[PDB]
């Protein structure tokens, strides 16, 4: 299994959007695919993915034995193999807790546990990248979001299991998203490549400014389902890319 | 028209 | 002194664009402000105010005696009366004590400050919690989005309940909402909460409504807040909160298309 | 040009 950190420091960048469109199209594909939400105390992962009345018991009831991992997914209705963990609701996370669960997840034959981690890079954040095996670094082309990324590297790579191991390091990609080459041609957005010039990893996608996201949000739809949506193309070439096939880079020059 | 199904997910929930 | 809080909840929606933006127009008024990046390890603040190279010493470092506030506060260069205490960069979660930020709040009352603006983090956990503690009044900042507003309602019972006023009976906090990245032409085409919608579901008093602006972005590129770009629509809304703040009605503009 | 600007003063940071 593959555990799956979508991670950014700074908050509002995409990683609600991304962990539930990169979980769906894993799922798509016939991955069985689990994405949980890391956040404490506020609930959008299942507001995003569309199942926010179904959610009965979550992530800290599982982890306090008031409910099993089966009374606590969610079985997606609309897509095959995809299931959802949400997120407590009180102001709980242990490291012995969220161990206990994803070994659970293991077991269960998830081939994919998506980590949807929240800002900062404090309890829950922390506790979102400490298992993974690779982090999606989701960055926007701004100052505040590219500072913040930086700092998020440097925690992966001292504060991780892994490194704290001496194990193969976390596996890290960066999901540049709410890019708009227009902008960048005008002088007004940092490009692409400034990104990768000072976060210096392996780009996996860039998902373009489009006005689909706010539409697919309002229905609790992810943006991967619209067929039309640029913004949804673009996940599902990001979805290839971690399935291990090349995709040329779309919605990058204008 | 998606604002309002937002809107009465919204207050389901609020 | 008026301690204002700008929260959310909900990450990304415009805490700190406001914080600085509203900071800097009510220094701009001849009232001595300071804004504070309330943030846990993660420093913001600094950035889009434009002093992110004048940082020697933090919030944190105040707290801990290592530095005094007259060494931690940054003096803005471009707008008299307006000061900047920026963010510590430790990922310890302990370091904001409810005594230590008590403790500055209260020096810098005795400075002569007239508004202390907190600039909150997102989440509802430590940095957040402590933004809001001991504010008089909060400014609930929102996007016409779901997540948001969703976010927005859980701060508003934490507000309630977890500040200092609620916890001891006083006065409550005086709520406004911000609603901010707002597109009037998306809302007619059916795409986009209207200003009415987010009303009716947080129901408190609207105190600005800032438009989704290119000028934003421009304006964190320069480390120069918004307000400051007299052409900018986002800068001009921003103007407007601020005197509505200070007690001056003024017309919503930017919510018609 | 922003775009400029906000690249140097990320460099120095960094
Ligand atoms: N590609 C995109 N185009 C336009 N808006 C986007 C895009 N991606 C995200 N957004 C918007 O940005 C905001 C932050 O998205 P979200 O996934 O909630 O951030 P996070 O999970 O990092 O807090 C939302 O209001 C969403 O509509
Ligand atoms: N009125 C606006 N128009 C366009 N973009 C905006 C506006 N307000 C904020 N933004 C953008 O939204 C993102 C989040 O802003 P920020 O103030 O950093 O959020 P927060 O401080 O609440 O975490 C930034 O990328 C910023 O450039």
């Amino acid at each position: 299994a593959r555990i799956i950190v979508v991670t950014s420091g700074k908050g509002g960048v995409g990683k609600t959007t991304s962990s539930a469109a990169i979980a769906t199209g894993l799922a798509q594909k016939g991955k069985k695919t689990v994405v949980i939400d890391f956040a404490i105390g506020l609930r959008n992962l299942d507001l995003i993915m569309g199942c926010e009345r179904r959610v009965v018991y979550d992530f800290v009831n599982v982890i306090q034995g008031d409910a099993t991992l089966n009374q606590a997914l969610i079985k997606d209705k609309r897509t095959e193999n995809l299931y959802i963990l949400p997120a407590s609701q009180t102001r709980a996370l242990t490291r012995e807790g969220v161990a206990k669960v994803l070994d659970d997840l293991k077991a269960m034959d998830f081939e994919f546990i998506v980590c949807d981690s929240p800002a900062g890079i404090e309890t829950g954040a922390l506790m979102a990248l400490y298992f993974a095996d690779e982090a999606i670094i989701t960055t926007n082309p701004e100052v505040s979001s590219v500072r913040d990324s930086d700092r998020i590297l440097g925690i992966l790579a001292s504060k991780s299991r892994r490194a704290e191991n001496g194990e193969e390091p976390i596996k890290e990609h960066l999901l540049l998203t709410r890019y708009n080459p227009g902008r960048v041609s005008r002088g007004d957005m940092l490009s692409m490549e400034d990104v990768l010039e000072i976060l210096r990893i392996k780009l996996v996608g860039v998902i373009p400014e489009d006005q689909s996201v706010l539409r697919a949000s309002n229905q609790g739809e992810p943006v991967i389902l619209d067929i039309n949506a640029d913004a949804g193309k673009a996940y599902a070439d990001t979805v290839e890319r971690l399935l291990g096939e090349e995709r040329p880079f779309r919605f990058i020059e204008e | 028209n998606t604002a309002n199904i937002a809107k009465e997910r919204l207050q389901i929930i609020v």
